[PDB]
RNA sequence: AGGGGAUCGAAGAUGAUCAGAUACCGUCGUAGUCUUAACCAUAAACUAUGCCGACUAGGGAUCGGGUGGUGUUUUUUUAAUGACCCACUCGGCACCUUACGAGAAAUCAAAGUCUUUGGGUUCUGGGGGGAGUAUGGUCGCAAGGCUGAAACUUAAAGGAAUUG
């Protein structure tokens, strides 16, 4: 299906090895064991980051899939993820909501804050429980950057990844907003690497 | 008049939607009772019930009346309507609103051999709500609906001909029993019988196709 | 269904979960269609050209869909190596 | 009325029919 | 209707546990369901100890503690403080600070 | 199996078990003890005649307040007292 | 004890299917249990099972195609004569014109329809739809 | 998971399971040759044995009983099967 | 005993939302301003208005105050937010990686500057 | 019926309190409390949840047994064993989250797999009182237990939750 340039080449490895992005929770729920390639000495289990790589390219697939770019939507509560979803919302269409999700956002068409996206994505499923529980009533599909504990209701895609790095939740969100663009008339070519770096991503002090 | 504050309606108001079928076969949410109001004009509506209920306070009790509303063309839709609110007609409007907006499809079929069209149900259903059980059991033709008053209007405004009916609990709850109605023949798309089996091509939303009138800036 | 001489008589016929078969009601607003856009040569997205499916509200309610969609996607070439029938 | 009061009441009652009927008897 | 799902007191398992009597009025009480405190005073005070360091051989001796386990029914628990009535969702916490 | 005995063999027990349980019924108690033909004023029967004893102004349960006009009767068939109220405005008058 | 093995394995295939699993194990898999599962597979109602064989009575693993509302055994197995069959299609069947109640005859385990064009009759086995 | 392989599970999954609770029940058990500190006669012993099982040069012991495998007299060899 | 009713707080927030370039530290030109871009029924209400906007100019000179957002803090807002550093905290400083994540690599089949480490256990 | 009879302590005494107090409180105090040989057979004898069997969800702790780590620890420095750690497994007392599902709800992993109603089997209930009364039988030294109505009377009694 994919032709593939889009395996995981060594650098996007590089990045992702980086970030410590396979360095998972100490205790996986059942549905998060197939993204696990084995446990480490002193309990942390590493994520198969090539799974990783996969998940998050059929996201990006889900994504430039969507007509309009600003009916999806990206959240982040936690601040670790803040400036990676307005990033995202920067570079792609992806109305952000970075903070307080506002409870009646999708439902509730009287809210200031009130959008009807045709797709979410999420930073934390703990986190943004909020969102995924309104997503879940009026029929919103959600992509969620899943550590290996966090919850899987609700969630139609998981990126198996690091969620306590700023590091990690930056990356993930700058390879999306990457591959996304790459997959549509914004990255032209595939091969060579983007101009802009996966810092600008990462949430900073104070 | 009316300007839509969500895509549905945008879309239906556009003309882009022309039937409630693809809002049931896509299980588009409906918030605004025009996207009904448009889309079934043949809609009649009945209070079924205005019962006072109240609300004991530091000087006596607050009383507020609660009708239940049920709509529906004679040929497939019903929507029923729960609204307590200060006066009769302020509750009864309010219920007819909640009732469009409950709309759902029902799936009528053939006692026996399928000469002519759908005249009672395809399978037998049942809903329950409080200790109320509503079970429906297809019919022969010219029985009629063999139901109390109550769950009769429901299904005569459903387009249901011939059926019968069995009930458990506390039937004269009536909010109880006419959400048990609605709750079975709202099952009646749900159950999934062998003239159903075959695979479909899985169809895409007209939020998709026509987007671009859709979500207006 | 259809009636003697033909005619189908639906009011329609509803679409079943890609991953349990089962009708997807119309008030099932937990249930969700997902489109992934088919890709040509040198990675395109190809608009309204997507490989479908439906999810019904009971998998998602039950924390089952990304391992369904894991299993559907592989099936259908989108993923290659991420869902393994043994376990 | 305590319900293991009126079994105690009962019981005197039952207690006492049954001697004034051996008495009778 | 039920309060708890340990009925008021540590017991599934036993029929049968022990009685123990309330230090406030002796009252008999089911082991398990009493309420239990452990007391850990200072010999003297929290004042006094400095008069005691200055008035006495031995500097800083001991200092020695006194120790008893105070088991309470549960209504002078209550009439004492010690348990504090409380909401339907905290009375299911049993954390004890 | 909640309950209930199943087997195909198990016959004997279930029609006992109603017979046993039937007795909980008010109606079938009554018939089958026969209480109406035994312990009742009208032998089991639908009507019944007797003599006027005496007029009784019976004093009705609260909250109503009236004097409801009954008469004492002595049934010819049995020789029971009954008490019988006189339904009319008046009509007491006429019974005597 | 374990009493109707049959009994046991719808049991199993039904809250596997209400679930949504696409499997189900079943033990100890007697051989009405297999003429059973075959006359759901020839109406569509399962998909292909496999007999483990050990050596004391062997499983199943039946697949399923999602497409089972409902399979469910009659205990005891009460005797079934020809004129009495429609009442009790009339009893466990959700429409006249699909599912199956199946008896065990003379003529061996079938569906109510092959009993009604073979003309024969005997036991109440079960019914699926 | 809700589809899965149940005939083709994973070794590591059968190996972790109990041995009543596999595919096909099996014993988790072997038996052994044990070489004795006397003499090179071959005695076969049973992991699981419950006899203080013993030979004919040192006729006094190989393994001791326990509540599981039996334990080797700590003089001896042994080799599975 | 001097608490602010949101309608003086709501009227000076919008006031600065729109007019913040206008407006200054000093309540004399700020009440003075206010005769003219709001329209005000009572002198003492304007009064109060014009005293809490310059109340939450003050503020505003020190850090943002939360809920209120103008052009020229939004401006140095994203300003602050495009900062990109000179080098990559993800770029190799000398890639330190242990046993396990060595394997996932090696079965990803990815040939990388890996550096093999051990862990105390 | 013997023995024992420290303690506390139905009865009783007595001091208080109060209108009264033959109650709560105080001090005594027989029976009893303990034991032996016999009785009795009842408790909110409660998880108010019969027993046997199967299946349906996640988690961590814990008790007993087992299996496996070139895992710690003391004893000669470490062998082993013990104890502990980790990972599994069977069995058990429970717990936590969620609500698939159930329920009127409280709530419940059983109280789920129920009008899509059938795995096997035992007991019990059929509005509230009269009444666990009367009568007969039977057991018991007795107290009492088991079995157990009716005449009559009555529009409610009751459960769970909500607002006050
Ligand atoms: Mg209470
Ligand atoms: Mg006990
Ligand atoms: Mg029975
Ligand atoms: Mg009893
Ligand atoms: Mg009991
Ligand atoms: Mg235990
Ligand atoms: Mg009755
Ligand atoms: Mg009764």
């Amino acid at each position: 299906s994919l032709p593939a340039t889009f395996d995981l080449t060594p650098e996007d490895a590089q990045l992702l090895l980086a970030a410590n992005t396979h360095l998972g929770a100490r205790n996986v729920q059942v549905h998060q064991e197939p993204y696990v390639f084995n446990a480490r000495p002193d309990g942390v289990h590493v994520i198969n980051v090539g799974k990783t790589w996969e998940k998050l390219v059929l996201a990006a697939r889900i994504i430039a899939a969507i007509p309009n770019p600003e009916d999806v939507v990206a959240i982040s509560s936690r601040t670790f993820g803040q400036r990676a979803v307005l990033k995202f919302a920067a570079h792609t269409g992806a109305t952000p909501i970075a903070g307080r999700f506002t409870p009646g956002s999708f439902t509730n068409y009287i809210t200031r804050s009130f959008k009807e996206p045709r797709l979410v994505i999420v930073t934390d499923p703990r986190s943004d429980a909020q969102a995924i529980k309104e997503a879940s009533y009026v029929n919103i599909p959600v992509i969620a950057l899943t550590d290996l504990d966090s919850p899987s209701e609700f969630v139609d895609v998981a990126i198996p990844c690091n969620n306590r790095g700023k590091h990690s939740i930056g990356l993930i969100w700058y390879l999306l907003a990457r591959e996304v663009l790459r997959l549509r008339g914004a990255l032209v070519d595939r091969t060579q690497p983007w101009s802009i770096m996966p810092d600008l991503y990462f949430y900073r002090d104070p | 008049g009316w300007v839509p504050v969500t895509k549905l309606g945008r879309l239906v108001k556009a003309g882009k939607i022309t039937t409630i079928e693809e809002i049931f076969l896509h299980s588009l949410p409906v918030k605004e009772f025009q996207i009904i109001d448009t889309l079934l004009p043949g809609l009649q509506d009945e209070v079924m019930n205005i019962k006072p209920v109240q609300k004991q306070t530091r000087a006596g009790q607050r009383t507020r009346f609660k009708a239940v509303v049920v709509v529906g063309d004679s040929n497939g839709h019903v929507g029923l309507g729960i609204k307590t609110a200060k006066e009769v007609a302020g509750a009864i409007r309010a219920g007819i609103i909640i009732a469009k907006l409950s709309v759902i499809p029902i799936r009528r079929g053939y006692w026996g051999t399928n000469l002519g069209q759908p005249h009672s149900l395809a399978t037998k259903t049942t809903g329950k709500c409080g200790s109320v059980t509503v079970r429906l059991i297809p019919a022969p033709r010219g029985s009629g609906i063999v139901a109390s008053p109550a769950v009769k209007k429901l299904l005569q405004l459903a387009g249901v001909e011939d059926v019968y009916t069995q009930s458990n609990g506390k039937t004269r709850t009536l909010e109880n029993t006419l959400k048990a109605a609605f709750v079975a023949i709202g099952n009646t798309y749900g159950f999934l019988t062998p003239n159903l089996w075959a695979e479909q091509p899985l169809p895409v939303s007209p939020l998709d196709i026509y987007s671009d009138e859709a979500s207006a800036q | 269904m259809e009636n003697d001489k033909g005619q189908l008589v639906e009011l329609y016929v509803p679409r079943k979960c890609s991953a349990t078969n089962r009708i997807i009601k119309a008030d099932d607003h937990a249930s969700v269609q997902i489109n992934v856009a088919k890709v040509d040569e040198e990675g395109r997205a190809i608009p309204g050209e997507y490989v479908t499916y439906a999810l019904s509200g009971y998998v998602r309610s039950r924390g089952e869909s990304d391992d369904s969609l894991n299993r559907l996607a592989q099936n259908d070439g989108l993923l290659k190596n991420v869902w393994s029938y043994s376990r | 009325m305590r319900a293991k009061w009126r079994k105690k009441r009962t019981r005197r009652l039952k207690r006492k029919r049954r001697k004034v009927r051996a008495r009778s008897k | 209707p039920k309060k708890r799902a340990s009925n008021g007191r540590n017991k599934k398992g036993r029929g049968h546990v022990k009685p123990v009597r309330c230090v406030n009025c002796s009252k008999s009480i089911p082991k398990d369901k009493a309420i239990k405190r452990m007391a850990i005073r200072n010999i003297v005070e929290a004042a006094a100890v400095r008069d005691l360091s200055e008035a006495s051989v031995y500097p800083e001796y001991a200092l020695p503690k006194t120790y008893n386990k105070l088991h309470y029914c549960v209504s002078c628990a209550i009439h004492a403080r010690i348990v504090r009535v409380r909401s339907r969702e905290d009375r299911k916490n049993r954390a004890p600070p | 199996g909640k309950g209930k005995p199943r087997g195909l063999n198990s016959a004997r027990k279930l029609r006992v078990h109603r017979r046993n349980n039937r007795w909980a019924e008010n109606n079938y108690k009554k018939r089958l003890l026969g209480t109406a033909f035994k312990s009742s004023p009208f032998g089991g029967s639908s009507h019944a005649k007797g003599i006027v004893l005496e007029k009784l102004g019976i004093e009705s349960k609260q909250p109503n307040s009236a004097i409801r006009k009954c008469v004492r009767v002595q049934l010819i068939k049995n020789g029971k007292k009954v008490t019988a109220f006189v339904p009319n405005d008046g009509c007491l008058n006429f019974v005597d | 004890t374990r009493s109707s093995v049959l009994a046991d394995a719808l049991n199993a295939i039904n809250n596997a299917e209400k679930t949504g699993k696409r499997q189900v194990l079943i033990r100890p898999s007697s051989k009405v249990i297999i003429k059973f599962l075959q006359v759901m597979q020839k109406h569509g109602y399962i998909g292909e099972f496999e007999y483990i064989d050990d050596h004391r009575s062997g499983k199943i693993v039946v697949q399923l195609n999602g497409r089972l509302n409902k399979c469910g055994v009659i205990s005891p197995r009460f005797n079934v004569k020809i004129g009495d069959i429609e009442k009790w299609t009339a009893n466990l069947l959700p429409a006249r014109q699909f599912g199956y109640v199946i008896l065990t005859t003379s003529a061996g385990i079938m569906d109510h329809e092959e009993a009604r064009r073979k003309h024969v009759s005997g036991k109440i086995l079960g019914f699926v739809y | 998971v809700l589809v899965q392989d149940l005939l083709h599970p994973t070794a590591a999954s059968e190996a972790r399971k109990h041995k009543l609770k596999t595919l096909v029940q099996g014993p988790r058990s072997y038996f052994l040759d044990v070489k004795c500190p006397g003499c090179l006669n071959i005695t076969t012993v049973f992991s699981h044995a419950q006899t203080a099982v013993t030979c004919e040069s040192c006729s006094t012991i190989l393994c001791t009983p326990t509540g599981g495998k039996a334990k080797l007299s700590e003089g001896t060899s042994f080799r599975r099967k | 005993g001097r608490v602010r009713t949101k309608t003086v707080k709501r009227a000076s927030k919008a006031l600065i939302e729109r007019y913040y370039p206008k407006l200054t530290l000093d309540f004399q030109t700020n009440k003075r301003l206010c005769d003219e871009i709001a329209t005000i029924q009572s002198k003492r209400l304007r009064n109060k208005i014009a005293g809490y906007t310059t109340h939450l100019m003050k503020r505003i000179q020190k850090g943002p105050v939360r809920g209120i957002s103008f052009k020229l803090q939004e401006e140095e807002r994203e300003r602050k937010d495009q900062y990109v550093p000179e080098v990559s905290a993800l770029d190799l400083s000398r890639l330190n990686v242990d046993n396990q994540t060595s394997d996932l690599v090696k079965s990803l089949g990815l040939k990388l500057p890996l550096s093999v480490i051990n862990v105390s256990a």
